[PDB]
């Protein structure tokens, strides 16, 4: 059974090949205590990783090891992988090959560092590394299409063809879940709620996942929200306080389609998807339009499928047909696609064996698995 | 207008404002102030017959007499002062930076 | 404030 | 002439447009006698507002109507404004327009009640609300830079590239002069001095204003103070006792650059300036670096400008040059900038007329003012 | 105490 570990900026999913759901899904944070300890004999640890950090997040400084898709701290990344195998999964990687997932347009330094870290610290027998966006379409069951990969890192639009990522057609986008979370607390201060610390950032993320939604029409919804109190909903903080949000429900997710709210010159995810398609060839343009698949936790807002379809329809020519595919399992689309690829019989051919790694060195990752 | 053209010390801070693109890039404003300009390049006389400048406001009078009037050599004059200010300050630290890099190697 | 701080 | 009232968390400044200095500067405190009146010869008013309460602060419970730039008690705020117009300025608000100041990133209800009070209690012909940090830049004769304002409640960094501030790059911290005063009296107990009541709080503020200073090198200065002498200063209390403070002279201002002493996860006043600049465009970063402006009473410590320059230089790239501008009259920079704005002829069209407020109610303050 | 209170 080959492990399928999908590291991510927000959450990392781990499990086994052939399963339909990840075994362990915990936040990818590494918190350290900022206060000195007074009670002796408790055996308190120095660093808390995963669910332990979230439970005790009040007295910790939560730092995300991965920011904007690049690992800014390679010492904390080893801590999370160590916690994934021994603690959450309780399986020694000595007898199980490990599958890792990259990000589109990843620097070559990260590619070799991931191979070097695991082949020595964990010494797994075999490895294969694949693109997260590529695996997103594999879970949906189609090999050709354009993936609107979004998450807590950076939004990527990768129009893969025949299971291969087009390198020139990939368009980056920094609009992600973290930006909306930071933007939500900036506009929540207008009602008198002040969330500033990193511990309270997790609280805002819970609000975004439960109450926020995408409105079909922004101008129509704005007038309705001001006139009537129907749109207001109540949320309860961990301390017992009750808060009310009236029109922030459809104003924070709207920043995806209108980045000018955050002050970014780049266009929204509706126009980036259209721009990426235009970069591809004319003949294969027909197939990509009808096989667009959303992925990641950012695209889980209610009504985002309808808003995206309507707005991309106007930009696209009237001859083109739009079919936004939004599977309900799109949160774990990256992991599920990885499990499908690992379980394949022909997948044994492109393993990176431990014996082959020593003779070739860390540079084998560039040419073997691409 | 006499203090600004004198390159006095007290006018150093506000002369950077006149070098900004916002003040210079006024295609509509320049056209309207064209009849009130003085052809100081040759003759130093009013282009139009009367075009009394007293009717203009305080800020219109300053703009036409400085930007529109001296537009022939204003940009070159501003570039002459921008370079001088940079050399007076950035040159001292630049020498130190080059010495440190060479010494480290 | 309302939620957070004292103001 | 138009009255320019700059209500502040600690002190409020009121005057006339075109003047070079505020006419009246008194503390923004409202006190009520906790003890029972025993004599009948004097008036023995219910409450005292301004410097009247400061003189009799022994027998009163001083309460600040403004906390962190938000008016917590609107009943006391009406007392202060009634005292400003009728006792200090001795003018009728019914004839002169009033210009007010509000901190950025404030609750919408804070400036909505300000419009309602002005137009219904004092019947001012016109009104306007302006950002405190924006006016601080006008007093320095600049229209392109970053303003580091710091008072009693708010320490906000507002990068202003043009006449209008950049909204997406505004950073606000709830660490200011009042927070340092509470920290100064906490570490003063280490030497055996106990200041608890609000009347004793005003004594600590005097000590902070006269003896505290920012050390260029905190680690080196702590070792120097460990050798005793050459750093202890003597202060005389209103009772008559003489107190000596050693390392507390620079420890209290050091909480600004190291907020971890107060248990706040927020970054220091030096990092929050660098972070604010990083949110702007690449082309504009060159101008903002060389046009940094300090303002407010908190930044009046001896040596804060020198210390701030060193901290920013290490964080900023060595190519850029850092020039911190500290005008001698930066205490009244907020009011002086407002005086210039009010006296401008173009500003006459930005006033909110009485008829305009009636047709739209208090909600017009959000759409017109900024 | 020294300054403040009696202790
Ligand atoms: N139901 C939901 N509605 C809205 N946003 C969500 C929802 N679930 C998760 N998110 C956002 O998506 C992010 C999770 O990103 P994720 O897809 O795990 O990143 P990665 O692709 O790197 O694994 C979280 O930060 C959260 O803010
Ligand atoms: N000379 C000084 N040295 C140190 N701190 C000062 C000095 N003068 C004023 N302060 C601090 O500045 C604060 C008030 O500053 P100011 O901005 O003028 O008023 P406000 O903050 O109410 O707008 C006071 O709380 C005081 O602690
Ligand atoms: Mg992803
Ligand atoms: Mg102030």
């Amino acid at each position: 059974a080959a492990l399928v570990v999908d590291n991510g900026s927000g959450m990392c999913k781990a499990g086994f090949a052939g399963d339909d759901a990840p075994r362990a899904v915990f936040p990818s944070i590494v918190g350290r205590p900022r206060h000195q300890g007074v009670m002796v004999g408790m055996g308190q640890k120095d660093s808390y990783v995963g669910d332990e950090a979230q439970s005790k997040r009040g007295i910790l400084t939560l730092k995300y090891p991965i920011e904007h898709g690049i690992v800014t701290n390679w010492d904390d990344m080893e801590k999370i992988w160590h916690h994934t195998f021994y603690n959450e999964l309780r399986v020694a990687p000595e007898e199980h090959p490990v599958l890792l997932t990259e990000a589109p347009l990843n620097p070559k330094a990260n590619r070799e560092k991931m191979t070097q870290i695991m082949f020595e610290t964990f010494n797994t027998p075999a490895m294969y590394v694949a693109i997260q966006a590529v695996l997103s379409l594999y879970a949906s069951g189609r090999t050709t299409g354009i993936v609107m990969d979004s998450g807590d890192g950076v939004t990527h639009t990768v129009p893969i063809y025949e299971g291969y990522a087009l390198p020139h057609a990939i368009l980056r986008l920094d609009l992600a879940g973290r930006d909306l979370t930071d933007y939500l607390m900036k506009i929540l201060t207008e009602r008198g709620y002040s969330f500033t610390t990193t511990a309270e950032r997790e609280i805002v993320r819970d609000i975004k996942e439960k109450l926020c939604y995408v409105a079909l029409d922004f101008e129509q919804e704005m007038a309705t929200a001001a006139s009537s109190s129907s749109l207001e909903k109540s949320y309860e903080l961990p301390d017992g306080q009750v808060i009310t949000i009236g029109n922030e429900r459809f104003r924070c997710p709207e920043a995806l389609f209108q980045p000018s709210f955050l002050g970014m010159e780049s266009a929204g995810i509706h126009e980036t998807t259209f721009n990426s398609i235009m970069k591809c060839d004319v003949d294969i343009r027909k197939d990509l339009y009808a096989n667009t698949v959303l992925s990641g936790g950012t695209t889980m807002y209610p009504g985002i499928a309808d808003r995206m379809q309507k707005e991309i329809t106007a930009l696209a020519p009237s001859t083109m047909k739009i079919k936004i595919i939004a599977p309900p399992e799109r949160k774990y689309s990256v992991w599920i696609g990885g499990s499908i690829l690992a379980s394949l019989s022909t997948f044994q051919q492109m393993w990176i064996s431990k014996q082959e790694y020593d003779e070739s060195g860390p540079s084998i990752v560039h040419r073997k698995c691409f | 207008i006499r203090m600004i053209l004198h390159c006095d010390d007290s006018m150093n801070e506000c002369v950077e404002f006149l070098s900004s693109d916002k003040v210079l890039n006024q295609p509509k404003l320049k056209a309207d102030l064209e009849p009130y300009r003085i052809d100081w390049a040759n003759g130093g006389d009013l282009v139009n017959s009367e075009k009394d400048a007293s009717e203009l406001s305080r800020w219109d009078y300053l703009y036409v007499r400085l930007i529109v009037d001296l537009g022939g050599y204003w940009n070159q004059r501003m570039n002459a002062l921008k370079v001088k200010n940079i050399i007076e300050t950035n040159y001292e630290n630049l020498v130190r930076q080059t010495k440190l890099i060479g010494r480290a190697a | 404030w309302x939620a957070x701080c004292p103001a």
